[PDB]
């Protein structure tokens, strides 16, 4: 009986620290650490898995290529100053 | 393995009552632990009552009875000292498991607050990916696209 | 009934032992200067 | 008030006791800024669809 | 347990004895920073 009760004394005692490993088991592979980017985590494999359907607007349905930005950036820079330069004609 | 975002959803669920059961564990040591540390003076108040009356013991001329009192609180000291040193190695040892606790929690609130940011980008994709493939571009002229299909029927 | 009394001790952790120090070591200061100054406007 | 009194032990420890939340600012002052810019990209995808 | 402890440790090594004294070294220069200016802003 006095060996008994001293033996269930440390009983919960390890019990907790127990649950703590386990728990301090899953976080860091829920998401790990950024630095390493193991890409195991399910949370970077959302990442790469977004990234995929991405291309696909991009490939699929090509973007305006990089001239195009110009082709009409360089004009609305006529355009905006078009207006503004028959304004002050127009003022007077 | 469900799709990554599923997954997440039901995984975070079960972490909750995860960490509150590793809450209710850790509130049993401190409980057991201040149950043995007052046991612990319970248990050393009885045996220094003995050694009070010790003092009648030799007062009456009855040395004899001293010395069978003074033997008798030494069963007691040695379960003084066999309980005096326990509690000191669970003391230390708790505080260790309540520093991995808060990180937990700090930890777990900051990995949620990214949680919903993501989900949004992912169905952005997925209304991303329709849209085209219902009408596509008309430069292109695919006819794979549903709205050609009525097109050339 | 001790495992409850964990729960509100550590679910809301109780104010530092140190900051029982910064307003029973303020608390000071301010009896003092009440009285401090009831002296001076006393007279 | 910890220096003042000519209690200046004290305020080294006040002034360790902030350290604490010093990092856990910068901890978070960082993470609001990454979402910051990232809602705005996911904002201007909607009003195309 | 011990064994799980491994894990953590190793899958994702906890920082370098270094990074301590590199945390640990400056923040004498944060701490005496801060006392430093309070002197000065005191007077």
């Amino acid at each position: 009986e006095r060996k008994y009760l001293e033996l269930k004394s440390q009983k919960n005692l390890y019990l907790a620290r127990l649950k703590s490993a386990i728990a301090a088991q899953k976080i860091e592979e829920i998401a790990g650490n950024l630095d390493n980017a193991s890409a195991s985590s399910l949370f970077e494999r959302i990442e790469t898995k977004i990234l995929e359907l991405e291309a696909e607007r991009e490939l699929l349905n090509p973007p305006p290529s990089p001239l195009d930005k110009k082709f009409e950036q360089w004009e609305e820079q006529q355009a905006v100053e078009a207006t503004l330069a028959a304004m002050k004609a127009r003022r007077s | 393995q469900e799709a990554p975002e599923d997954l997440l959803e039901r995984l975070l669920g079960e972490m909750e009552l995860e960490l509150i059961e590793l809450r209710r564990a850790l509130a049993q040591t401190i409980a057991t632990f201040k149950s043995t540390e007052r046991q612990r003076d319970a248990q050393q108040l009885i045996a220094q009552r003995w050694y009070e009356k010790a003092q009648a013991a030799l007062d009456r001329g009855n040395e004899q009875l001293a010395r069978e009192a003074l033997g008798q609180r030494q069963s007691y000291q040695s379960h003084t000292e066999a309980l005096g040193k326990s509690l000191g190695e669970q003391r230390a040892l708790v505080e260790q498991v309540r520093g991995q606790l808060q990180k937990l929690e700090r930890k777990y609130l900051e990995l949620k607050s990214q949680k919903n940011l993501y989900l949004a980008r992912l169905k952005s994709a997925i209304a991303a990916q329709k849209i085209e493939e219902i009408a596509g571009n008309l430069d292109n002229a695919s006819a794979s696209s549903l709205f050609e299909r009525i097109e050339t029927k």
